DNA sequence: ACAGTCCCTGTTCGGGCGCCG
DNA sequence: ATCGGCGCCCGAACAGGGACTGT
């Protein structure tokens, strides 16, 4: 492949700066030996051109073996120079998925050879890329080289090639504006709705276009028959699959294994429905140690045992059809953890993810369920460029409820209610007036700034008092105290007044769930009382109990 | 004709806001428009070398099946450089029309050292293809620059039209006329109707609508009427008895409302109070209370003195859910010194779309700001950011993009709508 | 009115996964 | 050891802003 005609991105460095000085480091006799004849070689193909000593600037050059190839790598530690390159605005804004593919009678997958050593490097910016080869004996000087196309490790590199393969298409693309080519840096999936014997003509009208653009396409990465491996997958005519999944079985793990663990589980939940991660990654709290050992929890190995038991059993996606509807459906598994799987056709999934972000310190699951409402919502713009219809375990009325009841803006787009228990419900409602024969607690809570002690009481219209003293605490947390000292000392229904718009804009949000261990309290409570009316009155002002509990609390 | 010279603010990089993800109903109607705008010069195509973008999605036209292209050039106008009266009359005219003549900025050219900084990208479904990168040739529309330098062109245009009609106010922001007169209803949309055919010796209008009825809710934007604005007052509820908790709810909302009203007083209602009753318990207003209530009724219905624009302090304003479809609005620069307030109610659909909701009171409120100082105010959302901006882009329908931020607000602010 | 502490929310970066050179 | 660009997840440091409090 002769070094494409495309035209060369100019490239500059930032304003004020120089290029790399870096001397080169020393590498094993394999490599120099391997280098040398790989330098050679890569000058007689013209990827490379020999320097002169007016040429100041230098990078350390070592030669890796290629990513499950024979082949070797010649890789620069160009993380001098990348820092003195200008920045890109990056043309690759996301990753193809499979379920985003249309059915298609052929389907051809091409990789290009040598990619980057097939795009010119602009002239102006070659000088930059200079690079010396130190010999076997200390004594010779070394060979110093310049780079005349794109060299690999360089930050430019996957950008200006990405850019270059699309102007290299687009006259192609336009001579046939009816075969569709998913373009991912050198991999082509190529697929239309010809015969078999004019698409094959097509494909080499294409290898003869890219060749004609110093582009080869060879036949050993050359894919014509079903089942294709692309992006990772491996496509079949009317099903798609993740490769093989490899989980590493070990008795004893540490912090990097889990950090292991918890990205390849997430990589097998887009199909795999049902995987959970929460009590897995919870043993990544703390620790930075990457190579620190974690015993397996109780909850977390039962974990794993429910993602190993649902990865024994092989599981498929479907293409997508632009003329049916698209539908989702969401099923509340954990707490705080949500699975989903959005398909066509019932059973039939296109694939499948998971949910199970914490938003706040205190939430609900009908909060956690618009949540990840919308996580699919993008997902699916991104994947399919509409919005899904969807299939939520949320009562029509629950919902109705609690948006009119909610301050904030909230919406669910159109969906339905599907009856797949455990359903999502607000586990007990605020009366919107004060009840009648019910004891009013008026509670406060204060705390010195300096000694973080502090106090937490009530008094009641039935004259009944109480002040509890607390230590290591803070002012938010004792008036939060004073709350859950009246759901206590109370019957099944109680007016309660205080004067923390804090402790009452938590619990007016009907939290079912809290990183607090004092809210959860406060919200067991509130469960198990059948009516409960929550009061806020302006601190310091005068008012009803609201001062006699203030100087009890204060002192 | 020659650029005009544009510098950013001294010390301020180019934008760099990534696209958002946009439908393939906008997509393929951003493909065909910048296709041709490249084809006609407006744009050129351009590579990673440019590190700067800016959003860019698509809006469906006023009453129209047209799409417009939309660039989100928030970012770029806050580090564009600052260029060199506002009509105080528009605000009292009748009728109000909003005309888009964006469409104007595409025949100047901008200045190359420039053209940089006006980046976007246009993604792809399931990401097929990478971005196509285009930047602007010609003074964009969107821009905050595009009116300045068309400034002096469009004084030009309008100048026999102005003294041929001149009890007719003409404001432009941003890529819309504001054109105010008090003709009738009838007279003034053939005024306006003149004023396009007049306009159109030069410059073009978006394709008229296809309506001219005021067929409704697709009006609501365009044909404005500024005399039948309306401030929400702040009220006390009317009861013969009231209870302890009533008493406390109102003696809290006058101590809040003493902040933005100075003589609200609330202790002969706190005298009520005294003991440490149930909250059912009826309290009789005294004679020195009810005094005192009747008082603080008279001091919400009197206007607040002293309370003026400062054009040099950016403009704020606070939305609140207010529930059945209502939403209240402040628009103010300090905080309790109110320029206006304000209440939206029975927007869009049978009350179902609370964002859409939301989307129209934003837009409701920046208008007015815009026609009242000639300014767009900050806004701060009662919305989880994630659920506006999902949606947010699919019931705009202004040329300018305001800018705001999202809070998560206590609900003790029932002191704006009863 | 100024200057702190608490709490919450969001942004950025670090790890992992995956793709490609 | 010893690289580049993208997307995603999860965890944690830092900052911002608004409320309470103490001076």
């Amino acid at each position: 492949v002769p070094i494409s005609p495309i035209e060369t991105v100019p490239v500059k460095l930032k304003p004020g700066m120089d290029g790399p000085k870096v001397k080169q480091w020393p590498l094993t006799e394999e490599k120099i030996k391997a280098l040398v004849e790989i330098c050679t070689e890569m000058e007689k193909e013209g990827k490379i051109s020999k320097i002169g000593p007016e040429n100041p600037y230098n990078t350390p050059v070592f030669a890796c073996k290629k990513k499950d190839s024979t082949k070797w790598r010649k890789l620069v530690d160009f993380r001098e120079l990348n820092k003195r390159t200008q920045d890109f605005w990056e043309v690759q804004l996301g990753i193809p998925h499979p379920a985003g593919l249309k059915k298609k009678k052929s389907v051809t997958v091409l990789d290009v050879g040598d990619a980057y050593f097939s795009v010119p490097l602009d002239e102006d910016f070659r000088k930059y890329t200079a690079f010396t080869i130190p010999s076997i004996n200390n004594e010779t000087p070394g060979i110093r080289y310049q780079y005349n196309v794109l060299p690999q490790g360089w930050k430019g590199s996957p950008a200006i090639f990405q850019s270059s393969m699309t102007k290299i298409l687009e006259p192609f693309k336009k001579q046939n504006p009816d075969i569709v080519i998913y373009q991912y840096m050198d991999d082509l999936y190529v697929g239309s709705d010809l015969e078999i014997g004019q698409h094959r003509t097509k494909i080499e009208e294409l290898r003869q276009h890219l060749l004609r653009w110093g582009l080869t396409t060879p036949d050993k990465k050359h894919q014509k028959e079903p089942p294709f491996l692309w992006m990772g997958y491996e496509l079949h005519p009317d099903k798609w699959t993740v490769q093989p999944i490899v989980l590493p079985e070990k008795d004893s793990w540490t912090v990097n294994d889990i950090q292991k663990l918890v990205g390849k589980l997430n990589w097998a939940s887009q199909i795999y429905p049902g995987i959970k991660v929460r009590q897995l990654s919870k043993l990544l709290r703390g620790t930075k140690a990457l190579t620190e050992v974690i015993p397996l929890t109780e909850e977390a190995e039962l974990e794993l045992a429910e993602n190993r038991e649902i990865l024994k059993e092989p599981v498929h996606g479907v293409y997508y059809d632009p003329s049916k509807d698209l539908i989702a459906e969401i099923q509340k598994q954990g707490q705080g953890q949500w699975t989903y799987q959005i398909y066509q056709e019932p059973f039939k999934n296109l694939k499948t993810g998971k949910y199970a972000r914490m938003r706040g310190a205190h939430t609900n699951d009908v909060k956690q369920l618009t949540e990840a409402v919308q996580k699919i919502t993008t997902e699916s713009i991104v994947i399919w460029g509409k919005t899904p219809k969807f299939k939520l375990p949320i009562q029509k009325e629950t919902w109705e409820t609690w948006w009119t009841e909610y301050w904030q803006a909230t919406w669910i787009p159109e969906w339905e209610f599907v009856n797949t228990p455990p359903l999502v419900k607000l586990w007990y409602q605020l009366e919107k007036e004060p009840i009648v024969g019910a004891e009013t607690f008026y509670v406060d809570g204060a705390a010195n700034r300096e000694t973080k002690l502090g106090k937490a009481g009530y008094v009641t219209n039935k004259g009944r008092q109480k002040v509890v003293p607390l230590t290591n605490t803070t002012n938010q947390k004792t008036e939060l105290q004073a709350i859950y000292l009246a759901l206590q000392d109370s019957g099944l229904e109680v007016n309660i007044v205080t004067d923390s718009q804090y402790a009452l804009g938590i619990i007016q949000a009907q939290p079912d769930k809290s990183e607090s261990e004092l809210v959860n309290q406060i919200i067991e409570q509130l469960i198990k009382k059948e009516k409960v009316y929550l009061a806020w009155v302006p601190a310091h002002k005068g008012i009803g109990g609201n001062e006699q509990v203030d100087k009890l609390v204060s002192a | 004709i020659e650029t005009v010279p544009v510098k950013l603010k001294p010390g301020m990089d180019g934008p760099k806001v990534k696209q958002w993800p946009l439908t393939e109903e906008k997509i393929k109607a951003l493909v065909e428009i910048c296709t041709e705008m490249e084809k006609e010069g407006k744009i050129s195509k351009i590579g990673p070398e440019n590190p700067y973008n800016t959003p860019v999605f698509a809006i469906k036209k006023k009453d129209s099946t047209k799409w417009r292209k939309l660039v989100d050039f928030r970012e770029l106008n806050k580090r564009t450089q600052d260029f060199w009266p506002h009509p105080a009359g528009l605000k009292k005219k009748k009728s109000v029309t909003v005309l888009d003549v964006g469409d104007a900025y595409f025949s100047v050219p901008l200045d190359e050292d420039f053209r940089k900084y006006t980046a976007f990208t246009i993604p792809s479904i399931n990401n097929e293809t990478p971005g196509i990168r285009y930047q602007y040739n010609v003074l964009p529309q969107g821009w905050k620059g595009s009116p300045a330098i068309f400034q002096s062109s469009m004084t030009k245009i309008l100048e026999p039209f102005k003294k041929q009609n001149p009890d007719i106010v003409i404001y432009q922001y941003m890529d819309d006329l504001y054109v105010g007169s008090d003709l009738e209803i009838g007279q003034h949309r053939t005024k306006i109707e003149e004023l396009r055919q007049h306009l159109l010796r030069w410059g073009l209008t978006t394709p008229d609508k296809k309506h001219q009825k005021e067929p409704p809710f697709l009006w609501m934007g365009y044909e404005l009427h500024p005399d039948k604005w309306t401030v929400q007052p702040i009220v006390l509820p009317e009861k013969d008895s009231w209870t302890v908790n009533d008493i406390q709810k109102l003696v809290g909302k006058l101590n809040w409302a003493s902040q933005i009203y100075p003589g609200i007083k609330v202790r002969q209602l706190s005298k009520l109070l005294r003991g440490t009753k149930a909250l059912t318990e009826v309290i009789p207003l005294t004679e020195e209370a009810e005094l005192e209530l009747a008082e603080n009724r008279e001091i919400l219905k009197e206007p607040v003195h002293g309370v003026y624009y400062d054009p040099s302090k950016d403009l704020i304003a606070e939305i609140q859910k207010q529930g059945q479809g209502q939403w209240t609005y402040q628009i103010y620069q300090e905080p309790f010194k109110n320029l206006k307030t304000g209440k939206y109610a029975r927007m869009r659909g049978a009350h179902t779309n609370d964002v859409k909701q939301l989307t129209e009171a934003v837009q409701k409120i920046t208008t007015e700001s815009i026609v009242i100082w000639g300014k767009t105010p900050k806004f701060k959302l009662p919305i989880q950011k994630e659920t506006w901006e999902t949606w947010w882009t699919e019931y705009w329908q202004a040329t300018w993009i305001p800018e705001w931020e999202f809070v998560n607000t206590p609900p003790l602010v029932k002191l704006w709508y009863q």
